[PDB]
């Protein structure tokens, strides 16, 4: 009976258990030259 | 004496269902085979104690 109650519980545990070219995107450009000065 | 013999079988029956549930070997085995469904569990845990604390 123990281990007939204890089944949902084990499910949940077992689930557990178990060349560097940069482009460097517009926003952030925008925000580079924005703050340039900082 | 025919009679005889078969109330003596009957009641060897009767005595072995009583006490199938303990003593059968097909009941026995399913037992055994929950428990070592829960033991393997358990090891599995207990390996990863760590990781499951840092969770």
């Amino acid at each position: 009976q123990m281990l007939k109650e204890m089944e949902k519980e084990v499910d949940v545990v077992d689930a557990v258990v178990r060349n560097a070219t940069l482009n460097i995107p517009n926003l952030l450009i925008s925000r580079i030259e924005s703050e340039m000065h900082r | 004496a025919e009679i005889n013999q078969k109330s003596l079988e009957l009641e060897l029956l009767r005595l072995e269902k009583e006490t199938a549930d303990i003593t059968h070997p097909l009941y026995l085995g399913q037992k055994h085979q929950a428990l070592q469904a829960m033991n393997s569990h358990l090891e599995a845990v207990l390996r990863e104690k760590r990781s499951l604390r840092q969770r």
